[PDB]
């Protein structure tokens, strides 16, 4: 299914992503929420201009391949429509970290 | 009082700065962790304790 | 080395009167003073007034139970018995709320309506209805008990399709003190104070008579032969003599009534003359009564007996001669409303009765302690 990710019709913007969490994870801040995805999405020019929609389609298609772990956020909110949004907060698995661990070797 | 080859001051400087730097590296992603609201949302479960 | 009460305890014993509880967050500066003296602070309170004084990681609170509860000791910004409901039962919900844990105030509301004891339901479609629960809600936020994740409130009176999202705080759980027995088994709040004196058995009159001072406007006779102010008038020197010690406050003792006078108020505290207008009026309705002696002869128990007639007589001679001064608000209103008005402020400071059963207004001798009038050039301002 990780050949998808490497390869699918967003192949660009899945890499992104799971670089993301590898980062997060390597300095073990893993447990990552849609937000701070989007803002690293928003961060590099070519999707700079990133969405949160697309960004939910791509990691809903993700958590279907297992590469997160999903957890539902209903800890704490911030305003009255993320209390009532039933949010969710994904980590990385194992596979993910050392299928990402190996390209990162690799371009070393 | 520089009464030495140039080659020593260079690989001084070196070492001080990539040492240096590698600290500033550190710093600022120890303070990021601090920081984290990953640690905010984290006070309210088991996993404070990581 | 040993404490002693000083500058810093006076200052921590007026606090600790003056607030319903001082919390750590917010008060750091007076959680500190109070709580450096709170020996000293501990041992004076159990010895002379017997209040027990909480001192707690969070907070400091002062149980102050009233020898006979008084109008004014209640919450004040609540106006009808059903904020009050409301009150006690969003205190219900809020045991049900984990520290920190949020809510909205649409699960509030649902288990007010709920829960709430009485045979007519609570329903939210008035506007009355929801007028209450803001001012139940406005005085829980004042005491820190839940805090505000972004939203408004107050929007709730003409919007019933507000909401809200509110965050219980941990103050929550030590908001209401500690009853006796399983509480349940009491049938009237009168059944309270009987239990709170029977932890006081011990030198009862001087608790007594110290917490009618300290905490009501005056201490009233209530006949020729009453106990508390006999003590007063027994101890008189040596009680001014420790209250001076102790505090700001000074003593005064007249036949018919005992009260404690404050030279320097501070900002927060409450006192009498004030802003409010119908002082005003009060003061001089005090200076008329003083030049009629004959007429408001008091009866030996320092009350002076007037029917709702005769009161509302005494101030429609007071509109004409004063009335130019008063405020725009009295100088417009019948005199029935004045009547009304100016009776619930003497109400509040204790000044007079409105007897249960003959309707007769009792205007009692703390009354004329005080009276006023404009300054002459005015008077005769007025005459022109």
């Amino acid at each position: 299914i990780e050949a998808s990710y490497l390869t699918a019709d967003s192949a660009a913007h899945y890499r992104t992503i799971l670089r993301y969490f590898y980062h997060q994870h390597e300095r073990m801040r893993d447990f990552i929420a849609p937000e701070e995805l989007l803002e690293h999405m928003r961060s590099i020019p070519a999707f700079a201009d990133f969405q949160e929609d697309q960004l939910h389609q791509q990691l809903a298609q993700l958590v279907k391949w297992n590469n997160l772990i999903a957890r539902q956020d209903m800890t704490n909110a911030k305003t009255i429509e993320e209390y009532k949004k039933k949010r969710f907060r994904y980590q990385c698995t194992p596979y993910t970290v050392e299928i990402e661990r190996m390209i990162v070797q690799l371009e070393k | 009082d520089l009464n030495k080859s140039a080659e020593e001051y260079m690989r001084i400087w070196e070492d001080v700065f990539r040492y240096f730097q590698t600290i500033r590296t550190s710093t600022a992603d120890y303070i990021a962790y601090i920081n984290s609201e990953q640690t905010d949302q984290r006070m309210q479960t088991e996993a404070f304790l990581v | 080395q040993t404490q002693l009460f000083d500058e810093k305890a006076i200052q921590g014993m007026d606090i600790l009167f003056h607030h319903y509880w001082i919390l750590r967050a917010e008060q750091p500066e007076w959680y500190q003073l109070i709580r450096e003296r709170e020996k000293v602070l501990r041992r004076y309170l159990d010895e002379k007034f017997g209040l027990r004084l909480i001192v707690h990681q969070h907070f400091i609170k002062l149980e102050k139970i009233p020898v006979e509860p008084e109008g004014w000791m209640g919450i004040q910004d609540f106006q009808e018995p059903m904020d009050y409901a409301i009150f006690c039962c969003a205190l219900a919900f809020l045991e049900g709320k984990a520290v920190d844990e949020q809510f909205l105030l649409s699960e509030l509301c649902q288990e007010i309506q709920a829960d709430y004891p009485g045979d007519f339901p609570l329903d939210w479609t008035l506007y009355t209805h929801r007028k209450s629960l803001i001012r139940a809600v406005k005085v829980l936020m004042e005491f820190q008990l839940i805090r505000t994740i972004d939203g408004d409130i107050g929007r709730f009176d003409q919007n019933e399709e507000q909401e809200v999202l509110y965050e219980a705080s941990t103050y929550s759980r030590y908001f209401m003190r500690t009853y006796p027995d399983d509480f349940s088994s009491y049938q009237h709040w009168s059944e309270l104070l009987k239990e709170d004196w029977k932890l006081n058995q011990e030198d009862e009159r001087r608790k007594r008579v110290y917490r009618k001072l300290f905490f009501s406007p005056g201490l009233h006779r209530l006949d020729q032969q009453d106990p508390d102010f006999l003590y007063i008038r027994n101890y008189r020197n040596r009680l001014a003599e420790d209250i001076e010690k102790h505090s700001e406050y000074k003593l005064h003792v007249y036949k018919n009534t005992a009260f404690l006078s404050i030279a320097e108020p501070r900002q927060y505290q409450q006192v009498f003359p004030n802003s409010k207008a119908s002082t005003d009026i009060i003061l001089q309705l005090s200076k008329y009564i003083h030049g009629e002696p004959e007429r408001f002869k008091a009866n030996e128990n320092g009350e002076i007996l007037m029917t709702e007639g005769e009161f509302e007589q005494v101030v429609d001679d007071l509109r004409q001669q004063f009335g130019t001064g008063w405020a725009k608000y009295f100088r417009d209103m019948s005199t029935k409303g004045i009547r009304t008005e100016l009776l619930r402020a003497m109400k509040d400071w204790m000044m007079a009765e409105v007897d249960s059963e003959t309707s007769l207004i009792r205007i009692k001798s703390l009354t004329g302690v005080m009276t006023g009038e404009y300054p002459s050039d005015f008077q005769t301002g007025g005459t022109e």
